């Protein structure tokens, strides 16, 4: 309002605490924002890694588990939603960076892609990829058999669909 | 004998009521702070004017109290949807969203009365203490393959047994809780037994 | 000449066009400035704060 | 020291992951350890490699009965302001 | 003389700083609602099957 100069500052004590005011509000609303973040992302208590041999009955994680080789050791896909999206006034960094972050997305597909749902109610139990897959069929209502006997089948269609939220990204 | 979530209700309304008080004691650029001193010192055609900045200034108080109000209270009003869904969800039925209703599955709630609020106490089951064993999809015998009703076939090393999958219960694998389903040649992981 | 501010200023690597005398940025802040004198344009950069 | 949230004037850098106790920013935190005042990145949690392989399976042999509490804030204090008196 | 130029000043920016915190505060109950969406989202269909 005044931007440095005593006069004007003297005019605006006369207006009471309005800007004190102003500075709660947003702070209030900084302090939230961190956690929202908190709140979706850290859903697990142990950093879990998938091991070195992954063989997971024919379907291929490859695109969306973490690279060494790229920055902040984001997955394939993670790279390319990161490329496609003075006086008085600051921008505060958030409290989790984006390393951080990507570490906890992580943390939840190696969860999932090796232990099914265990991890998010209790200790993580593995099982076999394909079984677990069963077992969501199962939920679904169609019978295992069904999944053991087009297993090649599923997993081609499960790599070729991910194949393709790739090109049209 | 943990409720922070409720104090800050009370809390920042405690806060707005004491800023829209505290505001009555500016000037607004006007001789004095009181009305009763313009009234009293000045006559009715300058009185006007420094009645009017007071009048401008606190107008703009009040409207400021009645926006964050109007805000917050939508954001209570989330709140109390979000507590009348969770009391027909958890404690008139059991749920099946995970983490809805507390972390494991959910069996109970009860609820509990709070001053502005609502406590629920979650009753969940949690398993514990597991043990590792060698699976199979399917069991092959006499040219065909088995597959479990509702279960898991698993070994201690040198038996094969059904079992629930969330409590070890270990059975014996007969025609009672198996069926089948085609030729032990296209399944990849058959075992014979 | 006119332009009256506070800050810092450092030497540059733009280049005006001869009639030019001071540049501007995007919400139209002044970020630079040619010296009378010297004919050399100069950054300005806001003292910190914080 | 120097963080990407600013400069920090009387308190020591360690170099131990803990849980968050102040949020400085950035991925640092601060806190009152052993007497002084210490500034650490914050850890996400303890690490876990799962035993997985093609053919074995965890299966629990016991459980625990857990209760646990929400609260929820549902309702708050009504006021009313004479717009004339004010 | 000042004094009434500067208060005309001093009027319009702070209406300009409180219409500004007042349309932040309504575009983050909406970006709250958005998260509380996903974190639900995260609960039941990758720690669960919905
Ligand atoms: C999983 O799929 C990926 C494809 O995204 C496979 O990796 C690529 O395969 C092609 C074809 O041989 C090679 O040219 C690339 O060099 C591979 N690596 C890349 C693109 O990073 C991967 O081999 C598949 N996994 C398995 C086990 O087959
Ligand atoms: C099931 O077997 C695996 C593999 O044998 C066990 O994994 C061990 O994990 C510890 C981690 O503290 C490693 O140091 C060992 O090298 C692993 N292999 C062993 C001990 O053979 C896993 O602990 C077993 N699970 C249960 C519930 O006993
Ligand atoms: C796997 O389980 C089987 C059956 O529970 C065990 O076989 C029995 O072991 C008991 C040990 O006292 C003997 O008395 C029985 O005669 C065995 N045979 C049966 C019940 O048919 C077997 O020992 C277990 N294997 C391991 C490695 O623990
Ligand atoms: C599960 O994985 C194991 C080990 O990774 C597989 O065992 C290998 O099987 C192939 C062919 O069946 C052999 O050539 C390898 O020598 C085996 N490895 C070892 C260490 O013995 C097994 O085939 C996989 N599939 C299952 C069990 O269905
Ligand atoms: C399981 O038992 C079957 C027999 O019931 C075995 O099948 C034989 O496999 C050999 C080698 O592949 C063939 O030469 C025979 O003709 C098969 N006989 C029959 C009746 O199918 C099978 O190899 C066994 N597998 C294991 C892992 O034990
Ligand atoms: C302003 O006047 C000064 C001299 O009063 C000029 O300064 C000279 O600048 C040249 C560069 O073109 C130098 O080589 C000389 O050494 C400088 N002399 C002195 C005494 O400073 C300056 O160029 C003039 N600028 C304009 C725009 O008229
Ligand atoms: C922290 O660890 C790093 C290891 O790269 C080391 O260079 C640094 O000196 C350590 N600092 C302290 C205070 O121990």
């Amino acid at each position: 309002i005044c931007g440095d100069s005593t006069e004007c500052s003297n005019l605006l004590l006369q207006y009471g605490s309005f800007c004190t005011q102003l500075n709660r509000a947003l702070t209030g609303i900084a302090v939230e924002q961190d956690k929202n973040t908190q709140e979706v992302f850290a859903q697990v208590k142990q950093i879990y890694k998938t091991p070195p041999i992954k063989d997971f009955g024919g379907f291929n994680f490859s695109q969306i588990l973490p690279d060494p080789s790229k920055p902040s050791k984001r997955s394939f896909i993670e790279d390319l939603l990161f490329n496609k999206v003075f006086n008085g006034l600051t921008v505060l960094p958030p409290l989790l960076t984006d390393e951080m972050i990507a570490q906890y997305t992580s943390a939840l597909l190696a969860g999932t892609i090796t232990s099914g749902w265990t991890f998010g109610a209790g200790a993580a139990l593995q099982i076999p990829f394909a079984m677990q897959m069963a077992y969501r069929f199962n939920g679904i209502g169609v019978t295992q058999n069904v999944l053991y006997e087009n297993q090649k089948l599923i997993a081609n269609q499960f790599n070729s669909a991910i194949g393709k939220i790739q090109d049209s990204l | 004998s943990a409720l922070g979530k409720l104090q800050d209700v009370v809390n920042q309304n405690a806060q707005a009521l004491n800023t829209l008080v505290k505001q009555l004691s500016s000037n607004f650029g006007a001789i004095s702070s009181v009305l009763n001193d313009i009234l009293s010192r000045l006559d009715p055609p300058e009185a006007e004017v420094q009645i009017d900045r007071l009048i401008t200034g606190r107008l703009q108080s009040l409207q400021t109290y009645v926006t964050q109000q109007l805000i917050r209270a939508a954001e209570i009003r989330a709140s109390a949807n979000l507590a009348a869904t969770k009391m027909s969800e958890c404690v008139l039925g059991q749920s099946k969203r995970v983490d809805f209703c507390g972390k494991g599955y959910h069996l109970m709630s009860f609820p509990q009365s709070a001053p502005h609020g609502v406590v629920f106490l979650h009753v969940t089951y949690v398993p514990a203490q597991e043990k590792n064993f060698t699976t199979a999809p399917a069991i092959c015998h006499d040219g065909k393959a088995h597959f479990p009703r509702e279960g898991v076939f698993v070994s201690n090393g040198t038996h094969w047994f059904v079992t629930q999958r969330n409590f070890y219960e270990p059975q014996i694998i007969t025609t009672d809780n198996t069926f089948v389903s085609g030729n032990c040649d296209v399944v990849i992981g058959i075992v014979n037994n | 000449n006119g332009l009256t501010g506070t800050g810092v200023l450092t030497e540059s690597n733009k280049k005006f066009l001869p009639f030019q005398q001071f540049g501007r940025d995007i919400a139209d802040t002044t970020d630079a400035v040619r010296d009378p004198q010297t004919l050399e344009i100069l950054d300005i950069t806001p003292c910190s704060f914080g | 020291f120097q963080t990407r949230a600013g400069c920090l004037i009387g308190a020591e850098h360690v170099n131990n992951s803990y849980e968050c106790d102040i949020p400085i920013g950035a991925g640092i935190c601060a806190s009152y350890q052993t007497q002084s005042i210490i500034a650490y990145t914050m850890s996400l949690g303890a690490e876990n490699s799962v035993a997985y392989s093609n053919n074995s399976i965890a299966i629990p042999t016991n459980f625990t009965i857990s209760v646990t509490t929400e609260i929820l804030p549902v309702s708050m204090t009504k006021t009313s302001v004479d717009c004339t008196m004010y």
